[PDB]
């Protein structure tokens, strides 16, 4: 009879090693594009027609309908990646796949897939040996902030002010950084004018409901809601008297409850998602009150500044100066929708990458220079690891090839070339040097400012491996229809 | 003739025979894939698109759907040597399909398959009786404890930090021995950090619900209950005066109550599962009583230590030092939860295969040590039985060397080449002789640790004899009524 | 056009006798290989998930769903052999599709079934009178007796307690012997513990209507009751006019009618099941009768024991010690309904066989021994008889043969050559030399132990033959569409 | 098996440039006759019947079924 | 890859063995219809447009196209049966047939193929012992000439004159037989009137002027009036003649079946059933003459083991009689070979299972 | 096959189970049963000695050099070699090509 039951697609061996890489080639190769400021973006459409322009492989992949099971593997590399600092999102994925290919070829030759991966798992930990070493440790400082947030920014859309998301992000990581977290910036996507009009507001924006309250209130005492301002007068009278100047409810609140509160001068703001309260008790010291009638003065937070601003022609009130703000609001200003998604994208990106260095100073000269290292160092390590693993140990690092590979590629520079010359004068200018696309030829990287992070080059190398070794072990799985 | 009803196949000759050997073979082999230190887990997707990856037999044999009526027999083999024994539930498999394929050989050449049978059984029993000859004695030596449940972690994943596990194994299984019991040792993974954190607690470990009950409480006299403490200060009012400190409720707790049991330094929780209340009244010595007012100060357990420290930004509450310290906690960190789900699997395996090492001194040389042994062994018994049966033996004993071959298959070294050494030095060296893949040559399994437990190999022989033959008696099966 | 119905399948002549036979003779080529020690169990599969593994004819005939009724006729053979002396089933379903296969070979001479039938018959005979003619007597004797029940029980899922049930056979039948009825031993089943806590009671058992009314009755005087005691007073006195004790009331007994007849002494067991009612009037002799005020002192019966003891918790009324304890209750103890249905049977069988050491204990040599001599002999009357029918006379003898053939089949030695040998020395020394399946050869039945009851072979030919008749009978099948 | 299902047109490297590139042409050229002052009219029905005659790209870019990507663009 | 050559059809085992003695039986069948007073002319046709209505299985077979090789064997044994002495030239083919037949069924059921050779020529040479000891000897006297020439006569299809042509080939192998041969006998098929016509041209070579309505018919007899010549050669070079009417056969059935069982062995079954195939001599006699074999046979053999050797069986009237005291007795010489012919064809077809066919 | 060892030492096996065709096929053609034989005639054999071989006009293990029965030397020796040098090389074949 059938060895297994009817609708179970299965795989044995080389049978499935051939898919598994085939499919997961092609899922690298098709985000390898959006690598670099050559990254070229795609529109997803999913059942609902909705329209996603993303550059972020991240986004794409879990955009992306994916159904083949080893494919689905590079969705969750990408996961983590972008999970940890964000950048390298891509990094990681086609890397994986060029180490399958690498690996693949040599089953085909007779080799047995368990050394395969001793050899891949064996440099996966030399790399992050030689890693550490070879980076390059740069100075918290204004002056090296701004420089790896200018090369966090550009390879977008948003590289036309690569100058202004660069300070506006340096100011806001800049002013509650504890141990940082990129839970505490609040990033808005408001419509109106080019990007070069974004702006630094220090505490959170929203959009209030009434207008005869108090637009701009001085020295405020915020007291979150999140019960309903529905039945009023009881409700809205035990607001005054502890002193509330700006009423924040979560839910929605009466016709009844507005016309009280704006009788008694008091702000209400109704419609305010959890976040929201929870970022408000965070930056001006207000406690999540429940219910309308416990409320009291100390559980009033201090707010300087509550105005109601209409920047790009719509209201939104700015909670800023605080005693204690540790959440900002990252105020984006775009002309389309389209270069707005752009942009916050990336801002996104920024505050991971400036959240790596609270964690981690340490960073290295991206471009395909440190892949290079690694793969002339790994190479070498190889030549060092007698037995069948100086194969697969050299195999691995050619895989570091395909990086600066990719960049040549997005750029139409002959790979051949570009990588023979690089490796060259990459073996006698160190590290540094790199590959400069806005002018093909090798360039240092570390005087061109090209810096990447040195944890974020880490963890991709090991997820990347990890994961891929995984995909690779599973050579006979049929289902369970 | 119409003895059967539409739609009823029938085996006939020996096409039954041929249908069945095939099936248990095919079969056989897809889970030989998975064998050795360089096995690969397999991924099974059912129909709900769920993801069962794991390297167990049993389990894989369990989610595949299996149409063979063949091979679902293999499936009931791999059954019974999961819940007699456990691990090595694939070794079964392979052993009871290679012995149909040496059967079938003579089948074909005319030989009777009653006269085959008695071959197998043959050897069955004098193979099960050299086993009770090559059983090496030990004893409740925590050193070859120690190497057996570290050569049981080894194999899988945590072979990683078998060093770790193993050794919190062998503590856990020295305290819970009266006769050892493994519904003692309460296994609870989290997520969060690495899994070199696993600890051993020894008492219970839960997944105050109030942020005013104390976070630690010294001598805590638990007072179970079960009924709800909803629709209230009465209910709080009959505890207090029964003295008890830590009320672990299994239903939810009034937010009203809560302020009271607070109020008066109780530290209770709520919503507990029936199995960790059953668990807290075996180890505290407490009595769980339905009602609020059935409890009482003689129905609160002892606790020494009752402490709610974050394992991984989550509160667990700790009640260790209990007055019976026959009640141990193997608590579980690691990455993922989906790591931790295979760990867990290894562990109980782990404390079972301590567990029949303390309860059984035996300890024979696994890695095929054993097999390769009895296989020569009854190469040199046949020819005192003769007849056709002599056949059967030598059958038998090609059908044991299975184990050794695919121990040279998974690893990918020459797997007749590999048998032809170790059989070599098995028949120079003793009966410690195996096939040792990490060295790619035959060594002394007695001295590397790698050790197998007496009840594996003899229930093995065991399993596989009955059912394989019956197996071969089985030719129609008819779907009828 | 259309002469019976339309759309309907029409035989005749040499269609109608030809596919009657090989039905037949084909419904025993299925079961046939599972005859002897070294049967083959087949696997069936039902179309609701239950695969029942026999390698009993009978429970195999009774699963596969069957369509021509001559196929179904079989199914009634192996219904009346199994109903009988149990075992066997399968020889009788052998021998009466071989008496057809060699039957049909005169059909092909022209033959007419009556001149065929009729020697079958009379040839049934011989095979009879030749079997008192050299059946052995062997002795009751509890001794022996227990032999013979004992022979039978083996091999069953009930042969692990077979010494247990036994002796439970051995009482029975040996207190319903006056001619020996089977239609007196009451079976009781009750779930729980295992097969050795059964046990033989000597009287009816029901399945105390007052907690203060008499437990036991040292003499009761039981009155069978249909009616109810529902609306009582008047009732309850016409009953105890008659000098009652117990009264087993067929209906609810009303709460009054409780006190009435607790107030003079006197268990009341309401709602007995009729079949209950039927027995107590044939073990201690009390009438059934219909309404109260007809209830006499003449209708009581009486007893020697009526205690209420807890059959699990189930207080089962036990009215043992009957004055004629010629209707004794067996009550069997299984694991479960499948251990109790099986073990059931394997007890009503070795009823059956023990049924015979009480009324004519005959048993010939198993091994076949009984089909050769009888086809020496028969052989022997066909010269005695000459005419055409001297043919069929050896034919029939020839198809007895089988038994032994199909024996020593299943065994892997050569058929023809053991049956050349059988006959030899068999029409030498008696009909002491039977088939030995585990050594292959010829040996003394009588000398090696081996005897099978006379009746068990006399149902046997009987049957075999009786079937070929209504079959070889069937001119016609018509009846369609 | 089987990366994408039946239906996830994959459409990469060249394949999809040209596609886009030619009927975003195409919808160009049937509007470039409405350039000048004696353009080319187009009377739009909307199936329902009512014929709207436009001479300017939008207004007729905007009435028109439009299902393709690159032609939405 | 292609085994022998392209268009070479061959067999092996079962198979092999199951197509020749096919052939074989439905060869002997076709012509078994031709035994016995009973026997029925065929009417075969040449690529000559010839027709001949012979009831001589020789004469058929000899006209009959056989190129298969398995086949052929039984064409040997009719021409060479006709060649000793002529009568009974069916009886060798029958009987051959028969024993295959039942030898098919005996490896079928696990029997040696050379167990069944070496039993069936055990017996074979048995039967031949037993032949002697029961022919009817006897010694040129017109008396028992005139009476092995009548039952010689007959069974063909000049058998309305079964008188005259006894007369005819009872003069001419009287006036020059000294040492009798048919090299001196000449038989000359003139066309024209009966068969009452014929006359004997005298002399050690004497001319046999036939007499016939049509060529048919003029085959027919001349066929058999060599049968009674041919017939004459062997009694005055054997004094011996058997009873027939299958009274022969039935005997050494019923001493060859008895032989078998003070004989076991996988001999035994070999052994009984090559008397079983004796019956089939019986067993056409009755089929052309329309009665159910199984019931005549059975009844012969029990009177048969009651009146001895003579009890036969006579086709003008169904029941047993005594064939010695009925006038018929057949050449002794004629059934001897014919069990070893027969016996010897049949083995060599089986020894034989690889034949590399063309088709 | 224990001396050489190696994979070889399968070879040599195999080489000698080959040999065993002989006697099988001898009961084969004779009627008496492959396996059945095979192990009688065996175990004689590693008895008596190279006297012991295979009687089927008896269906019993029997000493050859008793009933008379004997093999010229050249006769076997010209078999195995004419055999296994051919034999292999067919094994060496691994392709022909041709056309049509």
């Amino acid at each position: 009879q059938m060895l297994k039951e009817g609708a179970k697609h299965f795989s044995g061996l080389e049978e499935a090693v051939y898919r598994n890489i085939q499919a997961c080639k092609e899922l690298a190769q098709t985000t390898r594009t959006a690598y670099g400021p050559n990254g070229m973006n795609k529109m997803v459409i999913n059942h609902l027609e909705k329209l996603f322009v993303t550059n972020d492989a991240a986004t794409i992949l879990r955009e992306l309908e994916v159904q083949h099971p080893a494919a689905k593997m590079i969705v969750m590399a990408s996961h983590m990646q972008e999970q940890e600092v964000g950048d390298g999102t891509n990094f990681v994925l086609v890397f994986a796949g060029a180490l399958l290919e690498l690996a693949e070829e040599l089953l085909r030759l007779g080799l047995s897939v368990s050394e395969v991966i001793e050899g891949y798992e064996i440099a996966c930990k030399k790399a992050h040996e030689i890693l550490p070493d070879l980076v390059c440790c740069s100075a918290r400082d204004v002056d090296e902030v701004s420089s790896l947030l200018h090369t966090s920014v550009m390879s977008k859309q948003y590289g036309n002010e690569v100058f202004l998301a660069k300070l506006i992000a340096q100011a806001c990581v800049s002013i509650f950084p504890d141990h940082f977290n990129v839970d505490n910036i609040r990033v808005c996507k408001i419509l109106g004018s080019g990007v070069h009009s974004s702006s630094v507001l220090h505490g959170m924006v929203f959009k209030k409901e009434t207008e005869g309250d108090v637009t701009s209130v001085k020295d405020a005492k915020i007291a979150v809601y999140s019960c309903p301002f529905d039945g009023m007068d009881a409700q809205v009278k035990a607001i005054a008297d502890t002193g509330a100047n700006v009423v924040v409810t979560g839910g929605r609140v009466a016709d009844m409850a507005l016309h009280y509160a704006n009788k008694y001068n008091i702000m209400l703001v109704r419609l305010n998602s959890k976040w929201d309260l929870r970022r408000l008790c965070k930056t001006v010291g207000a406690t999540a009150l429940p219910r309308l009638n416990p409320p009291v003065l100390e559980e009033m937070g201090h707010c300087d500044s509550v105005y109601l601003s209409e920047v790009g022609d719509t209201q939104v009130v700015v909670f800023k100066h605080e005693k204690e703000g540790a959440i900002s609001t990252i105020v984006l200003r775009g002309s389309t929708d389209n270069l707005m998604d752009d942009i916050e994208r990336a801002v996104d990106d920024g505050v991971n990458t400036f959240k790596v260095l609270t964690r981690d100073k340490r960073l290295v000269p991206g471009g395909g220079a440190t892949e290079i290292e690694l793969a002339k160092q790994i190479t070498s390590y190889g030549e060092t690891c007698p037995g069948l693993e100086q194969y697969a140990i050299k195999k691995f690092a050619e895989a570091f090839e395909a990086i600066p590979r990719a960049l040549a590629e997005n750029s139409g520079v002959k790979a051949n070339e570009v990588i023979s010359k690089l490796y060259a004068v990459h073996q006698e200018g160190n590290k540094n040097v790199g590959l400069d696309i806005e002018v093909p030829a090798v360039k240092d990287m570390l005087e061109a400012g090209v810096l990447d992070t040195y944890l974020g080059k880490y963890w991709a190398i090991k997820l990347a491996t990890n994961a891929a070794v995984t995909v690779l072990r599973v050579d006979q799985i049929i289902m369970a229809k | 003739v119409k003895t059967l009803n539409p739609k009823a196949e029938v085996a006939r000759a020996q096409a039954a025979l041929a249908v069945n050997i095939s099936a248990a073979r095919g079969l056989q082999d897809v889970l030989r894939t998975n064998l050795g230190p360089k096995g690969t887990m397999k991924m099974l997707v059912s129909g709900a698109g769920d993801i069962k990856l794991t390297k167990d037999g049993n389990v894989l044999l369990h989610e595949m759907q299996i149409q063979h009526p063949t091979a679902s027999l293999i499936a009931k083999v791999a059954t019974a040597q999961d819940d007699i024994t456990g691990d090595g539930t694939t070794s079964n498999v392979l052993i009871i399909g290679e012995l149909l394929k040496q059967a079938d050989l003579y089948i074909s050449e005319g030989l009777h398959p009653r006269i085959i049978t008695e071959g197998f059984e043959a050897a069955k029993e004098k193979a099960l009786q050299f086993l009770e000859q090559v059983k090496v004695s030990k004893e409740m030596d925590r050193e070859t404890l120690i190497d057996v449940a570290r050569t049981s972690l080894r194999t899988k994943v945590h072979a990683e930090l078998a060093d770790v596990l193993t050794e919190a194994v062998v503590d856990s299984i020295l305290a819970i021995k009266k006769p050892i019991d493994l519904f003692m040792v309460e296994i609870m993974e989290m997520k969060h950090k690495s899994e070199t954190d696993t600890s051993l607690i020894r008492g219970l470990v839960l997944d105050a619900r109030h942020p005013d009950m104390k976070k630690r409480v010294e001598d805590a006299y638990i007072l179970t209950c079960n009924v709800s403490l909803e629709y209230i200060e009465d209910r709080v009012k009959k505890i207090i005066e029964l003295k008890g400190f830590v009320v672990i409720n299994q239903k939810g707790i009034d937010p009203f109550s809560l302020d009271a049991l607070a109020k008066e330094g109780i530290i209770a929780l709520r919503r507990a599962k029936r199995r960790n209340m059953e668990r807290l009244t075996l180890a505290c010595g407490g009595i769980a009583l339905n009602s609020l007012d059935d409890l009482n100060p003689d129905c609160l357990g002892h606790a020494g230590l009752v402490y709610e420290y974050t394992l991984g930004e989550e509160k667990f509450t700790f009640i260790e030092k209990c007055n019976n310290p026959r009640s141990v906690t193997l608590l579980i960190k690691g990455p993922n939860k989906h790591t931790l789900t295979q760990i867990k699997d290894a562990i109980r395996d782990g404390l079972r295969a301590v567990k029949n090492a303390i309860d059984d001194g035996c300890v024979v040389p696994g890695a095929g040590a054993v097999e390769v042994a009895m296989a020569e062994a009854l190469v040199k018994y046949k020819p005192s039985v003769k007849g056709r049966a002599q056949l059967g033996v030598q059958a038998f004993a090609d059908a044991l060397l299975i184990i050794p071959k695919v121990l040279a298959q998974n690893s990918g070294f020459d797997l007749q080449e590999t048998l032809v050494k170790v059989q070599a030095e098995h028949s120079e060296s003793g009966q410690l002789v195996g096939v040792d893949l990490n060295t790619g040559e035959p060594m002394v399994a007695a001295e590397a640790g790698i050790w197998d437990n007496y009840c594996v190999k003899k229930q093995l022989l065991h399993s596989c004899t009955v059912i394989a033959t019956n197996i071969l008696l089985v030719d129609e099966i008819m779907r009828a009524g | 056009v259309l002469v019976l119905s339309q759309n309907t399948k029409r035989e005749s002549g040499r269609k109608v006798q030809s596919g009657n036979i090989n039905a037949a003779k084909t419904i025993a080529d299925i079961i046939r290989t599972c005859l002897g020690p070294k049967s083959m169990m087949k696997m069936l599969l039902d179309p609701m998930g239950g695969i029942v593994m026999t390698n009993d004819g009978n429970a195999i005939l009774r699963e596969i769903q069957v369509q021509h009724p001559a196929a179904k006729s079989m199914i009634e053979i192996s219904r009346t052999q199994d109903e009988e002396v149990g075992d066997g089933t399968t020889s009788v379903i052998i021998l009466a599709g071989e008496m057809l296969s060699v039957a049909e070979h005169f059909l092909e001479q022209q033959m007419h079934p009556t001149v065929v039938i009729s020697a079958y018959r009379k040839a049934l005979d011989d095979m009879i009178s030749t079997l008192k003619k050299i059946s052995i007597p062997v002795d009751s004797n509890r001794d022996t007796m227990l032999n013979i029940i004992n022979s039978s029980i083996t091999t069953k899922v009930i042969s692990r307690w077979s010494s247990l049930a036994c002796n439970i056979a051995l009482d029975a039948v040996k207190t319903v012997q006056f001619i020996d009825i089977k239609k007196y031993a009451r079976v009781e089943k009750i779930p729980g513990g295992i097969i050795e806590d059964s046990c033989v009671l000597r009287g009816v058992m029901i399945n105390v209507t007052h907690p203060r009314m008499r437990r036991y009755i040292k003499n009761p005087r039981i009155v069978l009751l249909d009616s109810s005691l529902e609306y009582i007073q008047q009732l309850c006195e016409d009953i105890i006019q008659l000098k009652p004790d117990v009264v087993i009331t067929e209906k609810g007994i009303s709460d009054l009618a409780q006190h009435y007849l607790m107030r003079a002494n006197i268990t009341a067991i309401r709602r007995v099941r009729k079949t209950d009612n039927n027995r107590i009037a044939r073990a201690c002799g009390a009438r059934i009768v219909s309404r109260p005020e007809e209830l006499r002192e003449e209708d009581v019966g009486t007893g020697a024991l009526l205690e209420i003891k807890k059959i699990g918790d189930e207080y089962f009324t036990f009215i043992t010690e009957c004055k004629d304890p010629k209707a004794c209750t067996i009550l069997l103890r299984g694991a479960s309904k499948e251990i109790l249905s099986e073990v059931e049977r394997n007890l009503q069988d070795a009823m059956q066989v023990c049924r015979n050491v009480l009324l004519d204990p005959q048993l010939v040599p198993g091994g076949g021994a009984s089909e050769m001599a009888v086809a020496h002999a028969l052989t022997e009357k066909s010269k005695a008889m000459t005419g055409v029918e001297q043919w069929p006379y050896r034919a029939v003898a020839q198809a007895l043969e089988v038994i032994p053939r199909t024996l020593i089949q299943n065994c892997g030695a050569s058929t023809i050559r053991l049956l050349t040998s059988l006959r030899a020395k068999h029409t030498q020394e008696c009909e002491t030399w039977g088939v030995n399946g585990e050594t292959g050869t010829l040996v003394d039945m009588k000398e090696l132990g081996i005897w099978e009851p006379l009746a068990v072979k006399l149902q046997t030919y009987k049957t075999a033959v009786e079937t070929a008749v209504l079959l070889l009978r069937i001119d016609d099948i018509v009846s369609g569409h | 098996v089987i990366l994408l299902k039946e239906g996830t047109d994959s459409s990469q490297g060249i394949p999809q440039l040209v596609s886009n590139i030619s009927a975003c042409q195409v919808i160009a050229e049937a509007v470039r006759t409405t350039l000048g002052p004696r353009g080319m009219d187009k009377l739009i029905v909307d199936g329902r019947g009512k014929a709207t005659i436009s001479n300017d790209g939008a207004t007729i870019l905007k009435l028109l079924d439009v299902v393709h990507p690159a032609a939405k663009t």
